[PDB]
């Protein structure tokens, strides 16, 4: 036994270790695995083909708008106006007090990144025979405003960077967006719930009008679908502006405090019969201020008889809720019963003169 | 350069598929569309009793399901949700026989557990002046999620690849389904630790993109027909055949 | 085909590639792997404590995020009601097939001072969307399972790492409905169960303290087959 | 031309140099990069709690100095009151752009135990001068932004390290009118939020209590642009 006597280091603990902290940091944790150089391993017929890659979820096309293009349509009509961003919005009709929205694959791997930056490719897929002829322009006018967004035709289109089509015998194209904006990576449309518009528009104009044959269709229906392009690249890593559609419910927010539900009739030492939300004493449920007495509206804790009023007052100490005048009027302690809790945080607020 | 001389053979070069004894023609080019790449055997890993591929018989094509898409189908409308490794053995039964009376099942009937890759193509017959668009999608076990109701539409399946079936060119959709699964059998009967939901790869479904437009003269009706290779199978668990159960 | 490019008709020039935020600020985010690993809120629970081993809460280990407790009408988990779902279940959406490990580091409250066991059972299965959720023989400690005691008194924090027992080639990722009977022991990794070590006299003083509980999936997480995203909601125009 | 010199009329012998107290001290003074990362009182606070995933507090996060708050006239920050700005924005009032990082090192008080969440929002601008300070969706928690909770029954003090997440060349840093509407992107590195979790009935013994908060610079901080001092006050003339 040597004494190590040289003194040792100085150092300050802390919690925990690093959460957004990822990639070049080997992590310690507390295993449950019974190996400690184990892990997890893919076997020849477990082969990930698809490494996980914002190039890779971009690079898909998502069908997000659908144009009715019609014979009757003048060399001015619009098609479509919208915005030359990931976030391409297209509604679903339903009933639900929150619709739902499709989005592109760019768009939703988008929609978990504060700045995006780069080309977008529309591809538009016109479903049309061999013998219909159409010329439409697919534009592009970079920053567009609010107020700015009307006063649009072909004509001030043709201004800016504008592409024609000619659909004779092919019935398909990709129209590369190009990124034109002052500021190198753009911030997010929608954000958290708290709205920047895009930095550029689309447009889409009918400049020859469709010409079918006797023998066909009147009307020519276009797929506009929407990728990441080839230099697309999104950076910072924040809150989504997206949720999914697997729990649609949601939830607008006189009832108890936040952490004293469920609560059941008991006693306290101070006080008869007095809501409780803990065995151990002094653990009373408190209640808000009322700017009266109280009648539930559906949930109430079993005592011997079930408790639908309460009358919410300061205890001398927070708003006791009681399920010589006071005295008198008071519900005494062998209604307690066997104390079953009230299911969650259900009150009633019934105002007399 | 676009030189056409039409005659008694047509303009046209025709191309094939032959397999076993089923040849099946084309005057289209595929829409190949491959979710997958194609996957490695497991039956080193998971079987000691004789597994034996059937080539002669199970790669054959077999239809199994046309139907009449006529134009009145609205704009997202389901026209067939085949799950294949089970519509395969339905049709059959649609047939109103039993799955030993053809030949490309009766591994099924007497072998217990399936594995192996499937093609599909979807040929279609459409006239060239009619207009209108399907797509072929493959979705990896439908039965399985509970939320695909609220996703079974052409905006949720052209994310995914997919094969496209243009009703104007009168395209055909070749369609490659490896197999992936959860466990690298499928069982085909009654089986120890799950009967519900039997051999059940996915779901082979075609929504109409854009529907039929024509003329008021036009031709209104357009079949379509499925068909189904069932090239790199393999089966084990040689078993009675009083043990298989009609599918649902 | 999907991703064809028929007639390209660009208009653009040669944009500068800044390597995905790396010219800028030092740092990749081409891919999505190592954002997967950022730690997201999990599950979050009130202690209703209504013996030494009994279990005080158990949930379903899965990165497919949970079935979503808002709670009540009365009191919302306010970012369950409000921020829904975060990043991991966003990209899991994305997805059908997982293979991986995942973390937990299970935050707990300052006030309770008990040692603190957890256990990791890949026995139990996930029967169906309902109930897969955080829950307060299952119900008690058990030998032989993975485990491990964290003290409260030094660090009231128990970091993890779930690893891949399942007899699968990968697991489903979606909302899953019980289909078949077999197929329910494909989604989970397993069962972790949290129960604390308190006396009856001492376990009223841990009632109603929050613990809250992260997750990350931790280098060996290969999600497989690309799926479509499904639809979403937009959370600005939440009221 | 400014520092133009036309005719020399030097009276001066050569002077030693010391290094700028090297010959003296053993350390160096030239670069006032180095003295910008001695940390300096960034913003103090009272807490007056008026949910677990609550933000206690947000600041906006920036070299610039915060808009000062004294306080009423009964009690002011006597070191706000007295010792006007200290050094970062003694310095920062020397230049017009900004390109860096920022450190924190948050001092909370003892008497709380319950553990702290910490978030980062590069997304969230700054709208002016006014109400850029600190502040007891936005109000809660939320998921996929970077986070960091410190325990406060190890150790009460969290030490950052907010990244420079700007879409900019560089940033504003004197006093910011609100001029233009995207220009408030042009300021803050993000917006940090503080929320303990503590319940309700815990959350009265933490009111009222100083949570103090410092900054540096660390690294990577550039000021660009020279511009000159504004009028200062002395303040040894201060009553
Ligand atoms: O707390 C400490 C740290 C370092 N050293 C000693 O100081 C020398 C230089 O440390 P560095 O190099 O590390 C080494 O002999 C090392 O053992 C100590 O004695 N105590």
């Amino acid at each position: 036994n040597p004494s190590y006597q040289q003194s040792p280091r100085h150092f300050v603990p802390t919690g925990m270790h690093s959460l957004a902290l990822g990639t070049n940091l080997v992590e310690p944790l507390h295993a449950l695995r019974l190996d400690a150089a184990g892990t997890t391993q893919h076997p020849v017929g477990c082969a990930p083909d698809e490494d996980m890659t914002v190039s890779s979820i971009a690079s898909r096309y998502g069908l997000i708008r659908r144009v009715q293009w019609k014979k009757d349509h003048a060399k001015g009509s619009l098609l479509l106006q919208l915005d030359a961003d990931p976030f391409v919005e297209q509604r679903i009709e339903g009933t639900n007090p929150i619709s739902l929205y499709w989005f592109a694959p760019v768009g939703v791997v988008s929609s978990m990144f504060m700045q995006w930056r780069g080309s977008l490719e529309y591809r538009f897929d016109i479903i049309a025979s061999q013998f219909h002829t159409g010329r439409l322009i697919v534009g592009y006018v970079p920053g567009l405003t609010a107020s700015l967004q009307l006063q649009m035709d072909y004509m001030k289109l043709k201004s800016s960077s504008y592409v024609v089509f000619d659909l004779q015998e092919s019935n398909s194209f990709t129209f590369e967006v190009p990124y034109v904006s002052y500021r190198p990576w753009w911030v997010r449309k929608y954000g958290g719930n708290y709205s920047t518009d895009a930095p550029s528009t689309l447009f889409m104009y009918v400049q020859v009008p469709l010409i079918p044959m006797e023998a066909v269709s009147d009307t020519i229906d276009i797929n506009v679908y929407v990728r990441g392009g080839s230099s697309f690249e999104v950076c910072v890593p924040v809150q989504p502006s997206l949720g999914l559609n697997w729990n649609t419910d949601f939830i607008l927010r006189y009832r108890a405090k936040t952490g004293y539900a469920p609560y059941y009739a008991g006693v306290w030492h101070s006080f008869s019969l007095v809501f409780r939300w803990g065995s151990a004493s002094d653990q009373i449920a408190q209640w808000p201020t009322i700017s009266a007495f109280l009648r539930i509206k559906d949930q109430a804790a079993v005592g011997t008889q079930p408790w639908r009023t309460m009358v919410v007052w300061p205890s001398g100490h927070y708003n006791i809720g009681i399920p010589e005048k006071a005295k008198q009027l008071f519900v005494p302690a062998n209604q307690q019963g066997p104390g079953k809790v009230s299911n969650g945080n259900p009150w009633e607020v019934m105002r007399a003169p | 350069m676009d030189n056409p001389n039409p005659g008694p053979d047509g303009e046209g070069e025709v191309e094939l598929e032959k397999d076993s004894n089923v040849v099946l023609t084309t005057q289209r080019d595929p829409s190949t569309s491959i979710p997958a790449p194609v996957s490695v055997k497991w039956s080193r890993w998971t079987s000691n009793d004789v597994v034996d591929d059937y080539a002669t018989i199970t790669s054959r094509w077999y239809q199994i399901a046309e139907f009449v898409w006529s134009k009145d189908d609205p704009f997202d409308k389901e026209l067939a949700r085949l799950i294949l490794p089970r519509a395969l053995l339905s049709s059959i039964e649609a047939n109103s026989d039993a799955i030993c009376d053809v030949p490309n099942t009766i591994p099924f009937k007497v072998h217990a557990y399936w594995r192996g890759d499937m093609e599909v193509r979807v040929q279609i017959n459409s006239n060239k002046f009619q207009v209108g668009q399907l797509q072929a999608t493959w979705y990896y076990s439908d039965h399985e999620n509970l939320n695909i109701s609220s996703k079974r539409s052409v905006y949720g399946f052209s994310q995914m690849d997919h094969a496209l079936i243009s009703a104007s060119a009168s395209n055909e959709a070749k369609l490659v389904i490896p197999f992936k699964h959860v466990y690298p059998f499928l069982p085909t009967r009654i089986v120890p630790d799950w009967t519900t939901g039997i051999l059940d790869m996915g779901a082979l479904n075609i929504r109409v993109i854009a529907p039929l437009r024509m003329s008021a003269t036009g031709p209104t009706t357009c079949n379509v027909v499925v068909f189904i290779k069932l090239n790199n199978s393999e089966f084990t668990g040689t078993s009675s055949g009083k043990f298989y159960a009609s599918q649902i | 085909e999907e991703s064809r490019n028929t007639t390209v008709l660009d208009t653009t020039t040669t944009l500068q590639s800044s390597g995905f935020g790396r010219a800028f600020f030092g740092e990749a985010f081409n891919d999505l792997k190592t954002l997967m690993r950022r730690y997201q809120l999990y599950g979050q629970l009130l202690l209703s404590v209504t013996d030494i081993d009994h279990c005080m809460f158990t949930f379903p280990c899965l990165p497919q995020g949970l079935a979503l407790d808002i709670g009540s009408a009365g009191s919302p988990h306010e970012i369950f009601n409000r921020c829904r779902d975060g990043i991991i279940p966003l990209i899991a959406s994305g997805y059908r097939f997982y293979r991986g490990d995942l973390r937990y580091k299970i935050v707990f409250p300052s006030n309770v001072n008990s040692n603190i066991w957890v256990q990791h059972r890949p026995d139990r299965r996930l029967e169906g969307w309902s109930a897969a959720k955080i829950v307060n023989g299952q119900g008690v400690y058990n030998h032989g399972y993975a485990s491990h005691i964290q003290i409260t008194r030094v660090n009231n924090v128990i970091e993890l790492e779930v690893p891949f027992y399942n007899a699968t080639c990968y697991n489903y990722l979606q909302a899953f409905n019980a289909s078949s009977a077999a197929s329910s022991y494909a989604v989970s990794l397993g069962e972790i169960s949290v129960g604390f070590q308190a006396t009856s006299d001492d376990i009223a003083s841990i009632v109603n303290k929050p613990v809250t509980i992260y997750y990350s999936i931790g280098d060996g997480m290969q999600f497989s087959q690309w799926v479509g995203y499904q639809p979403m909601m937009i959370l600005d125009q939440l009221p």
